């Protein structure tokens, strides 16, 4: 019986973190909804996204939240990014001055025992891409280009892609820590 | 900290077969049949009121808010069991129950005593199912009643629907049963002295429960055992969920929390009541 | 459905010049004193545990957590009571005490018995500030010791600080209590045959409190009383913030509501009191 | 190993000039008024039944011949009460009542609680003849009824002939009142917190009055006082005739023996409750 | 026949870098902490008591009027306990105890074990102000606690504040200690076997400290090492004001004796422990 | 609070008769024969060694300037016991013993052991004075040298100027009598266990007899009498001058006061010894 | 009810790296070294008394025959001493030592304290092969002898063959021992507060270290510490061949039982030692 329950109702990101943390037996995974607040900062919004899906779920678990920081909208949105891209799909990258693309991918895991809550956050440079091009990930893939490539999170394959998105090395980070 | 299922196992068969294991079936023994538990309720009841359901619950405790509504109107309690009969006992929640995995493995064992907490015919109609009798005791005048000589005695704790008066849902009917007065009290607290308890799908929520194994403690600590035989007979409490403040304070009652696997909450228990045998 | 401030001072008037108005001090009347309440307690509890406050809060009440921590080392409940001692007691609340306008309007009326459940001297500590004497009596030793003649009888009704056996903070002391056998149980079902009470600062969230005023109208329809002499004999609740719940359960136990201004907590209360006068 | 009254009355006269001795006045109290006692209360019931009264003496205790009465035909406890009431509270027996020695002497002193467990008016008519006012507590309804400021209350402990219903007499009524739940009851238990008691004209026969005295130590024992300390306050029991085994019954209750002149009953009690003031 | 400070600071130096000395610090050590010592404990026992402090004085022995104060009225030594954890333990004490220059250079050096007779927590406190850790063991269950690897034990040999079953300060509690069978005594005595100790601010008034000290002769004469190794092991003795009597009494002991400057003590003792480092 | 002379006169003949009392006699019963007390001592101690009386008694305790004294020189202990001898057990304090009437009084009585603590022959030699017989009893070897049958047994418990190792006056004999190991302490302990002591002329200043009256306590606590049983063998203290302090400390361990006359200190013991005649 | 070997190895790891594990080596922990145990000493003792030796076995226990052997002749002791130094640390007991597995794994760890109640060299002479160095402490002069810093103190709990007036092998010197007063008895009651032990080797048969245990659960008993802190510190017992009674002797001073693989002992405890690291 697994110890840790990964809490999404993504289930693109469930079959990303199946593929390198799938082979532990040690974790579980649950499919709770729960309501974020509203906040720009990745960590506030982590930090109070755990306490409320231990409390739905009552086991020590593992939810994940993310965050698209940009230059030109002076970190907009942040941890907002989940209504943009329902908001705007593709005119995202038009909404943006073209000479100032560069921007941040941030992630963050948190896990929660019932006791503490820490919060494990990598990140990587990027720049929003000119047009949306890709047709594999999911949810603003095709529109971030990572820093020194060219591609797409959305070009690359899921073996690509976890090199360099910011779970890759959130996956070392959460198996060491928690001894998965 | 915890005995996993098994673990738990080889210690479930020692009590059964000397006869001295009593099931407690609480209200998550009834969830597969896609009945309310103690918060649909309230959200049933604060749609009759003319609450917000969420408005409703942050004005009191669960026998509060029942309190509150037993007394709104006359006769305000008597339409709640009528409503509840129709939907807990309904015809297709009888369709569920043959179907369901724990009230088969929980009828295979062969019992003498089950208690429950909840205000259904589908602990004892799980052994209907099964070809057992069953007999079930919920007033004065049930635990007097003819019965037949072996057969497993249901001892509905809370009330049953057939019996509108032995219902205890307000937070007057949990307040007069602090005198442990009450017939289900008198036979439970002399079944807890001589046997080994396994609760399924109740958390210890109601504060006349607690008080039962608080105060066998009282005798269990006056009679001055030593640390070894003190301790030699526990009780079980098979949990998904429970937290971690809630396993130590029932360390002190001799109460074994046994872990199942959240998953699959019906599996859990079945597989659990299948390694009984 | 609820007495404002100018409806309910004729009615404590009356009862206060016959000598049968008992107030009941809780634990918002300490606030202005900078101490913590129920959940500030929780808050410095979870730290020396090592949880997250707000983590800690989620598994259980507030029994339940104060007997999570008392068994989690050996001593750990006799180090509480001692800082407690040292912030609950300390110079700076002594002086916030004299400049109270609540502590002074409580202590310049002649009362004869005065019922706290709070660990602190500033009720007795403000009868002493108005050069009047008190005679704080929690324990059995207490009430069968040397008293004057007519002097202020302060009924420490959870315990006191410099009597560490007396306070009930965890959830086995309130279970001990629930036999109603302790020396301020059986003073305050006596006093609560003849008197009103008042009650101020204090949320009813104690299940033996609410026990005691529940068995005390199986006193009141088991005599037969008509409708108008059972209802005759009235106890005054005042609250700030009372919800939409608890002021219709307790209309169930002659318990009228008084509605102080929420605006400002402290200037309230002060002219309830001095209304009385 | 027994106080006369000599030795008595400086430690009775401490209690008073404090203000926490309290009579507990009993059957023998109102023997010089010419009313039966317990003996001959049997010997008119065995009249109207039948029998003979020494052969119905010797078929039970005195609780259980009066369950026998009072079940033998429909209203016939009623009709004992209308016959008590005009035998007991006659206009012969308020006569005897100026003249008699005790009577005055018992309201020359400025009590504020009496307690009696016998079934006439003639304690509080003894402190109306003194020209004192007196305040009759027995049912719920008294406790609750309005009084005045300063005024002796007199509680009826066993009932009142003007009240039927509070009257303990069969062995029924004495085992409802071991539950301690009464008002008398309750009263009584918060007022042995605090006080001494003085026993005069009282035979301890009642096995709810030792009951009382009884669960009082387990309170004392329990509090692990010392053996100086534990044996402070004191009760006192006036008998002209204790015998050899009961004065050290109660010596492990606090009770203290008055041995009285038995040559002359009334005149000792007199002189006692002239030695207090 | 007695050290100076320049003549006893190389041998404290030698004994320190072999961590073989051990501080054993009294109540002096708390005098600029503005806390009360031995006798100015009396002059507040003898004002709850009705005494005169100069009166109280004359009958009796620290300890003896200690337990005379103890068994005066029932809760009496849990009452001094609170009050004295308020006045010993306050912020304004605290406040002190920074800036203080004995309680700066005691923490700046790296001790392994400090032993104290005095209930306070202002020795512990000195490491934690210097950001250095303490572990404070004064009962059994502190013994058997977790420590951390390498930390600092402070060893309170008569009991601390926040355990007040712990604090000796009765005379029977002295004579409980004289069977050296307490945690304290043990842990004392197996330290006494191997290493130096260093007294400051500690009188040796105490007749279980100086018990345990005589039997350490016993063994050290009877083991038959001859005058020039059996003089080897000294321990240091660091006094203003000892008379003529006492430093040739434990100069038996193996008690050397370092005369401190008396015009000022804090500054004498400052200067000491600024020389070991 | 006290005995006086007539209250215990019958309390000392009942166990004299039995034959369970023994006289424990003191310093202060050798006074009337013009021989120092523990006081005199002192100032003859302080003139050998050079100080002035008033200054020397202010450097320690009774037994700690008997200890400075010991080790000024060699052979300075043996020169105070020959100094003793021949002031103590001089000609002339022979020839005021005969006439003294509190030692006629002791030895007209049949006693059959007798426990002092001062070092002359002038209670065994009061026996040898009214033409009885007794046996001192001081070392090992006397305890098994060969007595005569029915002979009172006199036990010098801290020793016989003839056996100069016996003597114990220095701070070190006190402490090696602190095992209770001794001949005169194990010959105490077991008759502590079966007989009322009368201490005549002692002050209870030494704190090996304290510790072993303390000791005697731990055996009654433990064996958990009652509050009645557990305080029925007494001990009784004749003392013309006890504070206020010690005659309640001696009440825990079943010392009882006997108020003597302290105008004349030698006719109000006659008078004692000849009440128990 | 016994841990095996996988079981009790991460509760070794979790003591040994907080520092409170200490080891107790037995006469068992030398029979790789083809040493006598206890039962060939006595082979030896009947051959030089001329006894055959499985008679000389059948007059007494093991204290006894060396009691009885030590005085058949003068100097009879002094010879078996220096036989034993002759045959137990020998060149080729010192040659099997480096080879042993034992040895070598005992000698890897880090230790600080470690326990022996056997006469050899060859536990101290294990940290010496692996490059450590040790600290014999036997007597009194060692333990206030000097040391370095941080060296392993190796406890010759028994004696050391050295130093022949240590050893204790003849009843009067386990009688000497019973006091508990000697420098190993003071310092292992200390280790005890605080430390786990582990027993390798060693069998409880010696009437000394039993008594040890027992005086610690007294003040484990009488600290009232609950059933789960009461039994937190443990003690650990590897043991080959434990019988049916002993182990459950040792379950009430919190000693485990580690049951190891008795075909080879030898590799048993080596692979016991190297789980630790
Ligand atoms: O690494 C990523 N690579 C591509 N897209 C991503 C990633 N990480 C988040 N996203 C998208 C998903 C979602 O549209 C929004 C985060 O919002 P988020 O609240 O976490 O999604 P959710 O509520 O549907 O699932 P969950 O219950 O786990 O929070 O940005
Ligand atoms: N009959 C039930 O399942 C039930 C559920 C919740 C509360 N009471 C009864
Ligand atoms: N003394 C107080 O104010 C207090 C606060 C909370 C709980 N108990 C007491
Ligand atoms: N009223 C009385 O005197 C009385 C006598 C006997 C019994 N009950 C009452
Ligand atoms: N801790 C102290 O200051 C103190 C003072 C007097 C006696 N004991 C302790
Ligand atoms: N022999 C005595 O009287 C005596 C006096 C003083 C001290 N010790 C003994
Ligand atoms: N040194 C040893 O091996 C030994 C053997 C038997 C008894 N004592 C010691
Ligand atoms: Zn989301």
């Amino acid at each position: 019986a697994p110890t840790w329950f990964y809490n999404t109702t993504n289930s693109e990101k469930l079959r990303e973190l199946q593929h390198v943390l799938g082979g532990s037996a040690k974790l579980g995974y649950l499919t709770a909804k729960v309501t974020e607040i509203l906040d720009v900062d990745l960590e506030t919004v982590i930090r109070a996204k755990a306490i409320a899906a231990y409390r739905a779920v009552r086991v020590p678990v593992i939810v994940e939240h993310g965050a698209l920081c940009i230059d030109a909208l002076n970190g907009l949105p942040g941890a907002l990014v989940k209504p943009f891209w329902e908001s705007l799909d593709t005119r995202l990258c038009e909404v943006i001055p073209a000479g100032q693309r560069t921007a941040r991918a941030r992630g963050a895991l948190c896990y929660c025992d019932g006791r503490e809550r820490h919060v494990l956050i990598e990140e990587t440079e990027g720049e929003i891409a000119p047009s949306a091009r890709g047709t594999g990930g999911f949810h603003w893939d095709p529109i971030f280009i990572p820093k020194g490539q060219t591609r797409t999170f959305a070009e690359m394959s899921l073996d690509e892609k976890l090199s360099f998105s910011p779970l890759g090395r959130l996956h070392t980070r959460l198996r060491t820590e928690l001894g998965l | 900290t915890t005995l996993t299922l098994s673990e738990a196992a080889p210690l479930l068969k020692k009590e059964f077969r000397e006869g001295r294991l009593i099931p407690f079936l609480g209200a998550g023994f009834s969830k597969p049949l896609k009945l309310p538990d103690g918060s649909q309720l309230i959200a049933s009841l604060a749609k009759t009121l003319g609450f917000e359901p969420e408005l409703f619950d942050m004005h009191g405790r669960f026998e509060q808010l029942a309190e509150f509504f037993a007394i709104s109107a006359p006769n305000r309690l008597q339409r709640l069991v009528y409503e509840m009969s129709l939907s807990f006992d309904s015809a297709e929640a009888e369709a569920l129950r043959e179907k369901s995995p724990m009230h088969r493995a929980l009828a295979a064992l062969d019992w003498r005593t089950i208690y429950t907490t909840n205000y259904d015919k589908h602990v004892e109609g799980a052994l209907r199912d099964a070809g057992k009798q069953a007999a079930v005791l919920a007033s004065f005048a049930d635990f007097q009643g003819p019965r037949a000589r072996d057969v497993c005695e249901v001892i509905k704790f809370h009330g049953t629907l057939d019996q509108p008066d032995t219902i205890v849902l307000t937070e007057s009917s949990y307040f007069q049963r602090m005198a442990l007065d009450a017939p289900p009290d008198q036979r439970l607290r002399a079944d807890l002295l001589a046997n080994s308890f396994l609760f399924i799908g109740y958390s210890f929520s109601d504060t006349n429960i607690r008080y039962i194994w608080y105060r066998m403690n009282q005798l269990r600590e006056q009679s001055q055992l030593g640390v070894k035989h003190s301790q030699a007979r526990r009780c079980f409490f098979a949990t998904h969920g429970a937290g971690l403040v809630q396993p130590d304070i029932l360390q002190q009652w001799n109460i074994d929390v046994i872990q199942l696997d959240p998953t699959d909450k019906s599996a859990s228990v079945a597989r659990l009541l299948e390694s009984i045998a």
